[PDB]
RNA sequence: GAGACACGGUCCAGACUCCUACGGGAGGCAGCAGUGGGGAAUAUUGCACAAUGGGCGCAAGCCUGAUGCAGCCAUGCCGCGUGUAUGAAGAAGGCCUUCGGGUUGUAAAGUACUUUCAGCGGGGAGGAAGGGAGUAAAGUUAAUACCUUUGCUCAUUGACGUUACCCGCAGAAGAAGCACCGGCUAACUCCGUGCCAGCAGCCGCGGUAAUACGGAGGGUGCAAGCGUUAAUCGGAAUUACUG
């Protein structure tokens, strides 16, 4: 409060940790499937969510989403994830990049197909 | 030596130049003494293409700065126009 | 006047796993066609596309893929055949990569086949048609 | 870089009238100029202050045709110059060269007059100029170079002209197809539905 | 064998030039006036249209298509462009036969049947 | 050595790579290119000393991966184009419907025009100042030699480069995508599905009428880009000196 207090003891700021520590600062990052397996939400929700566990280049073991509907994703895949959590699965904080490296793009997708690795439908 | 030379300073295809004194070791767009004029090469007319400071320049080469050849041509100009 | 022939789009895949070639026919996949081409440099990509070889392809490396994409024009004039390469897209008014042309007439697009085909002799599976 | 749509779709939706189209026939005899586009058209929900401003943006950036890139590059410009910056904003937009081009009459709507400056038809001080977005200036001279005089919508669009309101800060010759640009026009000179302030609020969000 | 036929249907009929490597090889006529691009394409699919539309002298109206007939080993196809040929994007009408030419003549017999009745004979140059 | 304890110098040691007749020797891209490797990820073993600058030389000149340019890449910024005017049978088809119709929508077509840019042909600035040959005069000098200085003549000097730019030709031709539409937050309906499949920045959505999931019609926002991720400040007066 006081000028005098300030002048022994300045202001200090929050340093302020990453949610995305395994990144790196890196926008992207590569890994190999460890195992691919499903996993359910904790409440409100229910269902079989898509999840896989990755070694990535730098050491590093996190576990990974795979959004969209099927996938083509198994044991020893190489993979990019690109960081996001997802709600509700306690302890996921990246998500798989469709359609780059092993992982393929979501069948049938007309809307939002960037977001997924789907080419534009040709007619 | 201490020179007075020409340093490159505009876009590509469209150079500019600065007269400048500069130590000869120095690099042509690097560290300098004196900036005492500029020299446009493409300028337009009704424009000052060449402008000169020859009261310090005379100052430099009187403390013996050598000029460099495109700048020896400058200042024919610069006196026989005027 | 107008310049339409039998024409071929053929989208050249190179990755870790080989040389994918997919057959366009006015924007319809007509044809599928593998090769076990692995070259990772664009030096040796555009090398192999030219004279038709390589002597000898990288290593498979699947913990490492890659992806290396061209496009292949192909053009049956009335005289001679054409064969532009582009790489990862069309730019029609920029000069082609990789430039290749034939003496011989093929009337149909299979005959125009038979000319890439032959050109990259002993590498490339036999057809999947759809 | 353009808009290349329905033109009325577009006024429609401003619910006022852009001038997108050349005024031979009146606006309400080819569109449901009340109605909203598309199928919940009847449906006239409330508008959120945000909407509110941003409608007041699209409404000139359409009058114009400008895109958010360049007319965000407007006000910068507007807001670094002395003075009212709403009114800095307008006095740009009005001294653009495809807007000149159409006040003067050489145009029947100003995506007609901005194909004429494109198309090297116009000359500024007796030089061809090319480009839409190019300032005029006050005592500046723009004109049809000869090669033009001779097409049939340049007669055409002088016709309509004199239906429209003269702008004061103008002095066009339709006989020699040449103009003068004497001033920048006030605030007054300019419409009085459009609201400035809504722009230069929302480019401070 | 290849034939390139620019064909303008207008409000006095249709008009077919046939082109043999760029050469204007032949001309003919039909009385077939169809002003929509549904009957056109229609008659073009089908080979026939029951009620033709009226002839305006005060208004011409001028729709052009373009067919490329290629005889390939096994089948000849004839694939109509409307304004212009463009290979890379799909064709507008797609047709197909079962049938093998030895010649442009032949190949002129199936364009011919498959518009039976409507095109005089063939004025050649 | 004026200057170094010296990027392409010397000596010694060490690790590594190479040559050997086994005794002994050679080497240092954090120069420009390039190769392998690492990585989510970052380019051609291009042309020229024409210009600017540096070394040496009386100079001519020689040298210069400095530099000037060329190639590749939407990586960014900026400009332009993808047409303009007309056009209601408000066509067809699509979607919705209270089955009346509505909407897509002047949008298309049709009609009349225009040709930027791209394509083809022709023309054509500036970046060049110097240098070299000649003479004329002046300057010194025994000398009207030689040299220097200053004018005036005659031949020339461009890597870029098929330059910028300009003119002509044909024809609307060769040129629009991406995200979003529960609230925040601009933009809503139908169908599929049934706590599944999936969504998600936060609050949250899904268990049979889901504007939240997926597709479609319509719409909104940006536009040769658009989204996502990472990162920093902001909002945060939430470290407050202002406060
Ligand atoms: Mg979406
Ligand atoms: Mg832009
Ligand atoms: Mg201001
Ligand atoms: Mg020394
Ligand atoms: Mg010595
Ligand atoms: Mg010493
Ligand atoms: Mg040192
Ligand atoms: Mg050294
Ligand atoms: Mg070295
Ligand atoms: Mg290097
Ligand atoms: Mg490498
Ligand atoms: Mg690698
Ligand atoms: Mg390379
Ligand atoms: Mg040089
Ligand atoms: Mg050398
Ligand atoms: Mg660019
Ligand atoms: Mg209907
Ligand atoms: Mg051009
Ligand atoms: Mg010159
Ligand atoms: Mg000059
Ligand atoms: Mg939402
Ligand atoms: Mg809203
Ligand atoms: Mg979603
Ligand atoms: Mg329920
Ligand atoms: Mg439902
Ligand atoms: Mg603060």
């Amino acid at each position: 409060a006081t000028v005098n207090q300030l002048v022994r003891k300045p202001r200090a700021r929050k340093v302020a940790k990453s949610n995305v520590p395994a990144l790196e600062a890196c926008p992207q990052k590569r890994g190999v499937c460890t195992r691919v397996y499903t996993t359910t939400p904790k409440k409100p929700n229910s269902a079989l969510r898509k999840v896989c566990r990755v070694r990535l280049t730098n050491g590093f073991e996190v576990t990974s989403y795979i959004g969209g509907e099927g996938h083509n994703l198994q044991e020893h895949s190489v993979i990019l994830i690109r960081g996001g959590r997802v709600k509700d699965l306690p302890g996921v904080r990246y998500h798989t990049v469709r359609g780059a490296l092993d992982c393929s793009g979501v069948k049938d997708r007309k809307q939002a197909r960037s977001k997924y690795g789907v080419k534009r439908p040709k007619a | 030596m201490v020179t007075i030379r020409l340093a490159r300073h505009g876009a590509k295809k469209r150079p500019f130049y600065q007269v400048v004194v500069a130590d000869s070791r120095n690099a042509r767009n690097g560290r300098f003494i004196e900036r005492v004029g500029f020299f446009n090469p493409i300028a337009s007319e009704k424009e000052e293409g060449t402008r000169l400071d020859l009261d310090r320049i005379a100052h430099w080469v009187g403390q013996g700065a050598t000029i460099s050849d495109r700048v020896a041509a400058l200042i024919k100009e610069v006196n026989k126009a005027a | 006047v107008s310049k339409t022939y039998p024409t071929l789009h053929i989208l050249l895949q190179f990755n870790h796993r080989g040389l994918e070639a997919r057959i366009f026919r006015h924007g319809q996949l007509w044809a599928e066609t593998h090769a076990e081409v692995v070259l990772r440099s664009k030096t040796k990509q555009i090398s192999f596309l030219s004279n038709g070889s390589y002597p000898s392809m990288d290593a498979t490396t699947p913990l490492n893929p890659w992806k290396s994409t061209y496009q292949a024009v192909l053009r049956a004039e009335p005289h001679r055949v054409t064969m532009d390469v582009y790489h990862k897209r069309i730019r029609p008014f920029r000069l082609p990569l990789v430039q290749k042309e034939w003496r011989t007439c093929e009337e149909n697009v299979f005959g125009l086949y038979h000319v890439f085909e032959t050109h990259y002799a002993g590498y490339f599976s036999d057809l999947l048609i759809h | 870089a353009r808009y290349l749509g329905p033109k009325l779709k577009l006024s429609r939706r401003e619910g006022t009238d852009l001038f997108l189209k050349s005024g031979v026939r009146a606006i309400d005899t080819k569109c449901k100029i009340e109605q909203a586009p598309g199928q919940h058209g009847a449906r006239k929900p409330r508008l959120s202050d945000y909407g509110v401003q941003l409608r007041e943006k699209q409404k000139v950036r359409r009058i114009y045709g400008v895109l958010e890139r360049q007319f965000r590059n407007y006000y910068k410009e507007a807001a670094r110059l002395k003075g009212n910056t709403g009114e800095n904003l307008l006095a740009l937009l009005e001294g653009r060269l495809d807007n000149v081009v159409y006040r003067m009459g050489f145009g029947a709507t100003r995506a007609e007059a901005r194909q004429l400056v494109s198309h090297k038809a116009i000359m500024v001080n007796g030089r061809v100029v090319n480009i839409a977005s190019y300032q005029v200036s006050p005592n500046d001279v723009v004109s049809i170079r000869e090669k033009a005089k001779k097409q049939s919508r340049v007669k055409a669009a002088l016709e309509l002209a004199e239906q429209r309101e003269k702008p004061t800060w103008l002095e066009v010759d339709a006989g020699k197809m040449e103009g003068t640009f004497k001033r920048k026009p006030e605030r007054s000179d300019l419409s009085a539905d459009i609201n400035e302030h809504l722009i230069v609020e929302l480019y401070s969000k």
